[PDB]
RNA sequence: CUAGUAAGCGCAAGUCAUCAGCUUGCGUUGAUUACGUCCCUGCCCUUUGUACACACCGCCCGUCGCUACUACCGAU
RNA sequence: GGAGUAUGGUCGCAAGGCUGAAAAAUUGACGGAAGGGCACCACCAGGGGUGGAGCCUGCG
């Protein structure tokens, strides 16, 4: 246990000068590493908002590309649990809703079937966390929509503009 | 008369009317009606 | 009550770590708490020494 | 009703806390002043005493590069700077909550550290005297404090810590015992090592160099151990030559040098002290080959000792302006010019207007003390019932007769007359010696705690375990009266001049005024947070106050109070230590009062809000544009000179202040606000919008509030037609955004039927029966109707 | 003091307490002026609960108390 | 005679003074900022008394 916590404050406290840096990749990794769900989702929300994103990068950083495509299973399946908290809410939902999106764009339906972890039990199952994800992003998507719709007033009236 | 105010308000009772709900009669234990 | 082990589920319903929470944090949410709550013989040497 | 000022305040070297100074001089803090002494001979060069701050000094420390100019820090949490030029405190820094532990100085001087018990770190410029900032890491207490800007520090949760000082915040991290706690900390002055002192004795040690990447510049190149398994207090550097001092509290420092690890590092020597040290401190004498070490030790020494490079010797020392272990009585001269000090191993008698002792004499305890009528010769009656007569003339004992066995004879009572004396043991008798020889003994129920004559020697009085007071006649020792009432026992007493009234001090945390005349309690009165110790009329009745005095309490309190209107007039602070004995002058002109303190004293709108904010992001936006066309046409120097207020917000963008700024308030106000927004601020709340799409962020909060500019004025903008562009910017980057939100949410929902669908294919069924009826979430709905 | 209201005008009764140096009734004529707003003054109430759909909101802040633990200081 | 009810008188206890007038708290004590609701003891439009002189119940 010492040598554990001896480890332990020493990664805490490096997570901590890649927050300081900015250090985005190593700083998610290690984040993930030690399991915080509100100092990830800091760093989830400014790497969704970099203000000069990569037009090929999926999340805009490449690199935080490569590590979910390089997750491992129960690093997924946690995160999905960070997931369904964010897209429940709705002023996190946007930044909710880009990493998943990118997330099933990287790994195979066949591997999300497959996937089996030990703590899936009771109601935090697999079936039932995708279920939740599943209305709350109905909710937003309905939101949206019907957001657009309302939208295009202003190419009818850029369009009245036009007629004067 | 101030004298028993001050035992009153210090060992506090007084003969208040108070806000009986209008289902006691029908809720007797005054149920929450949301989820269970 | 479905909150994680080492987590508390925020009113907004948000996760944080008790670990990654600061002091300064715990302190008012503390005080949050404990605001909705109220809202519901011996010897003479050692005598004289 | 006049009232008393501490004249005088003596009879004390070190107190209990750390940061000795050396400059041939010694700088160490007496209980709330710093004084310093010389070593050679033992008078003190002078007394820094400050007349506002009355709390007691803990941290003293010395400016680099320059002397003369001294930091302290006191059990408050202040901080004030003086000169031993003038004892003048330059200034004073109140930062911190409470009991300034560590103090540093910088290389140049120009910059300070205060670490307290209050576990927040203030450092403070020099020359504009301000709190500069704070460093707030360290679950508990600092320990240890150091500047390289850098600093590296310690905490008593076993931390080491390395902050920046340009960016403020840590950036490295240790832990010195993954159980235990680092206590002290020791720094190589050339910036190589450092050495943790935890609480088993285990001194570790570290290497040290001088950021996205891995930063490493410690390294636990060891850890070591000394031979006492203490606390480590502290541990001192040679500045010169390759030496270290490792001590805790201990009557024993253990010094090692510098040449793995314990290879590196053996002890050079272990000397012992006489005491147990307080703090050690360095000391380099101009023109010695040695080593020059100063302790100052908790029973009130200071000591130094030589020590050879390639065995200690006691050079020096600094005990005779101080008793040492404890006082417990006085006993001031009839002519009010000297006086007895009694403490436990020791009796040194002082002249008052000096303020210096004269004669000191060796006892093993000193319970109880008082000179003879005409000040010749003093008696001392002590811990193991015994009794010790000695004079002042000739410095020497007399005689010792042994009053009691071993039973502490608690009460010393001069005859008035002053041809007898009574004495009062931990026994159950009280004696009476005649000079001497024993004229008569008295035997009681219980042990007797105090006694007093009359000032008529007409009566006498006792006052017993038994939580009771005996009052008997003199000249027959026959039962007068008693006294009761008193919860627990009583612990001083004292009559009138006339004999005529007595209070009575208990341990039940009052006192009690009788009569005299059949002994009726005129009033009984709680007055002190504890226990009163002593109580004191004044003799003379000669200023006509006679029936005024004085109870020393527990508490660290004296309180002034007057009989015959039974109040109390004044209150009396200054001691820190809990207060043992007073005196009063046979005059009663002053007062001295004896304390656990070891020192002896002397007493004489709401859419203009977001207006105004989109006009302030409107030039924001205006600087920021020029400052891009600036470095665009040069890449020369160029700041973008934004607001005070964004700067003091941390050079936070426009755009983020307008949506903050208006996030902040309610929807209803919301829409009433954006109602009361006026036509000139419209088209710039319409590039905002545009910059908010563009950089896309609450994306619903956006549209919302498009939407209902353009319905509340959709005459106005068609009549317009600088909007136009503006307006087609904000289609653009509106509808992109849109498109993205909802295409990247709609690949999800696909993708997530898709791996619903599959997983319910995976739990479909396996084995084939008869019974196919194992083929839900259900919830509650109460309702009360 | 904001609608048969301010006010005017008389007529009567004289009710177990009060009230003829007046009380209380009944009728008569009958307007102006705001009828909104929390800006000033305040007073109350939110920041817990007491119902779920859509919808929205999204962790208020301060100084101390009490509690468990940790270690420190100094007497007996 | 029994059962109740009252009523008064009797009797025993209560009826022996370390004493001499002037807390509870995992729940508590006290703020502050924002936001709402209100009011001819708030804002705003006015109106109308008393307060000037004489008469006098009342009250001090």
């Amino acid at each position: 246990a010492a040598q554990a916590a001896l480890k332990l404050v020493e990664q805490e406290q490096t997570l901590e000068n890649y927050i300081h840096a900015g250090a985005y990749r190593d700083a998610i990794v290690l984040a993930l590493q030690l399991n915080h769900p509100g100092r990830l989702l800091n760093l989830f929300t400014n790497v969704v908002t970099t203000r000069n994103p990569d037009p090929d990068s999926l999340t805009g950083l490449k690199a935080v590309d490569d590590v979910l495509a390089k997750l491992s299973d129960e690093q997924i399946f946690q995160l999905l649990l960070r997931l369904r908290d964010w897209n429940t809410n709705a002023r996190t939902a946007p930044v909710a809703q880009r990493v998943l999106w990118a997330l099933f764009k990287s790994h195979p339906a066949n591997k999300l079937s497959s996937l089996s972890v030990k703590g899936a039990r009771g109601h935090k199952s697999l079936n039932e966390v995708l279920d939740a994800i599943k209305v709350y992003t109905e909710r937003h998507y309905k939101r949206i929509e019907e957001l657009v719709d309302e939208s295009y007033l202003v190419e009818y009236t850029l369009r009245e503009m036009d007629a004067l | 008369i101030e004298e028993l105010i001050k035992r009153r308000i210090l060992a506090g009772e007084f003969d208040e009317v108070l806000r009986r709900r209008p289902d006691m009669f029908g809720n007797p234990h005054g149920v929450r009606r949301g989820l269970v | 009550d479905t909150a994680e082990k080492g987590e508390v589920v925020t009113k907004a319903g948000i996760p944080i770590a008790k670990q990654e929470m600061s002091r300064e944090e715990k302190l008012r949410r503390r005080r949050r708490e404990k605001e909705r709550i109220r809202k519901a013989v011996q010897s003479s040497g050692a005598y004289k020494l | 009703y006049l009232k008393f000022e501490p004249s005088k305040s003596f009879g004390v070297v070190v107190s209990s806390n750390s940061n000795l100074v050396w400059s041939g001089q010694a700088i160490v803090a007496a209980n709330e002043e710093v004084l310093v002494w010389d070593i050679k001979k033992g008078e003190l060069l002078s007394r820094w005493r400050d007349e506002n701050c009355k709390f007691r000094v803990t941290a003293i420390a010395q400016s680099r590069t320059d002397p003369d100019v001294f930091a302290v820090g006191y059990e408050d949490g202040s901080i004030r700077l003086w000169d031993s030029k003038i004892a003048t405190s330059v200034v004073s820094f109140n930062g911190h909550k409470s009991a300034i532990t560590v103090l540093a100085f910088d290389k140049t001087g120009v910059r300070l550290a205060s670490g307290s018990k209050d576990t927040d770190i203030i450092v403070w410029d020099l020359v504009a005297e301000v709190g500069q900032y704070k460093l707030r890491g360290h679950k508990d207490q600092v320990t240890g404090l150091y500047f390289i800007g850098f600093l590296l520090t310690t905490g008593k949760d076993s931390l080491i810590k390395l902050w920046d000082l340009s960016s403020r915040h840590c950036i490295e991290t240790h832990v010195a015992q993954a159980n235990g706690e680092c206590w002290a900390l020791g720094v190589s002055p050339d910036f190589t090592g450092c050495i943790t002192a935890g609480n088993d004795g285990e001194i570790t040690v570290w290497a040290l160099d001088a950021l996205s990447q891995s930063v490493n510049f410690l390294q636990n190149r060891g850890t070591l151990h000394r031979s006492s398994k203490e606390r480590a207090a502290e541990v001192v550097f040679h500045p010169l030559r390759d030496y270290f001092a490792v001590h805790g509290v201990e009557k024993s420092v253990e010094i090692w040098r510098i040449r793995e690890v314990s290879d590196v590092f053996v002890q050079h020597v272990i000397v012992r002290t006489t005491g147990k040290v307080r703090s050690v401190d360095w000391a380099l004498n101009p023109g010695v080959k040695d080593l020059q070490l100063l302790v100052g030790g908790t029973n009130n020494l200071l000591e130094l000792y030589n020590i050879v490079g390639k065995d200690y010797n006691k050079a020096l020392a600094v005990e005779l302006p101080g008793h040492r272990t404890d006082i417990r009585s006085v006993a001031i001269s009839s002519d009010d010019k000297m006086l007895a000090s009694a403490a436990n191993g020791s009796l040194k008698i002082w002249n008052i207007k000096t303020q210096q002792c004269i004669r000191t004499f060796d006892c093993g305890y000193a319970l109880c003390c008082a000179f003879l009528p005409g000040d010749k010769v003093v008696i001392v009656g002590t811990k193991e019932g015994e009794l010790q007569l000695y004079d002042v003339a000739s410095a020497s004992l007399l005689e010792t007769v042994n009053a009691h066995d071993g039973h502490a004879v608690w009460a010393l009572q001069v005859h008035p007359d002053g041809r007898s004396v009574v004495s009062g043991g931990a026994d159950k008798t009280a004696k009476f010696w005649d000079f001497l020889v024993q004229s008569r003994i008295l035997k009681v129920s219980d042990d007797i705690l105090s006694l007093r004559f009359s000032p008529d020697a007409r009566l006498l009085a006792v006052a017993l375990l038994d939580s009771t007071v005996k009052v008997f006649f003199n000249d027959t020792l026959k039962l007068y009266l008693n006294l009761y009432g008193h919860k627990l026992p009583v612990l001083s007493m004292d009559i009138s001049y006339d004999s005529k009234l007595i209070v009575t001090s208990s341990a039940d945390k009052n006192i009690r005024i009788w009569g005299l005349d059949f002994g009726d309690c005129h009033k009984a009165l709680f007055g002190h947070q504890d226990s009163i110790l002593q109580v004191a009329f004044i003799p003379h009745n000669s200023d006509g106050n006679g029936h005024y005095f004085f109870s020393a309490s527990k508490d660290r309190t004296i309180k002034y109070w007057d009989a015959d209107k039974f109040e109390q007039i004044q209150r009396i602070d200054g001691h820190h230590g809990e207060i043992w004995a007073l005196a009063v002058s046979h005059s009663g002109r002053f007062l001295v009062s004896a304390s656990h303190d070891k020192s002896i004293r002397v007493w004489e709108m709401a859419g203009e809000r977001i207006a105004e904010a989109l006009e302030l992001g409107m030039t924001d936006l205006n600087t920021i544009r020029e400052w891009e066309e600036a470095r665009q046409i040069n890449p020369n120097i160029a700041p973008p000179q934004r607001n005070p207020i964004f700067v003091a917000l941390g050079n936070i963008p426009a755009e983020t202040y307008v949506l903050n700024t208006l996030q902040k308030i309610k929807p209803a106000s919301l829409h009433d606000a954006l109602l009361v927004l006026p036509f000139s601020t419209i088209p710039s709340l319409l590039t905002f919008l545009n910059l908010f799409a563009q950089r896309e962020l609450n994306v619903p909060l956006t549209c919302r509030i498009l939407f209902f500019v353009l319905k509340t004025h959709h005459k106005q903008i068609v009549a317009s037609r600088t909007m136009r562009a503006t307006l087609e910017k904000v289609r653009a980057n509106l509808r992109a955004a849109l498109r993205r939100q909802k295409d990247e949410m709609g690949f999800n929902i696909a993708a997530l039927k898709v791996v619903s669908m599959q997983l319910r294919d995976k739990s479909v069924r396996e084995y084939v029966d008869e019974t196919w009826e194992e083929k839900v979430r259900k919830r509650a709905f109460a309702s009360l109707s």
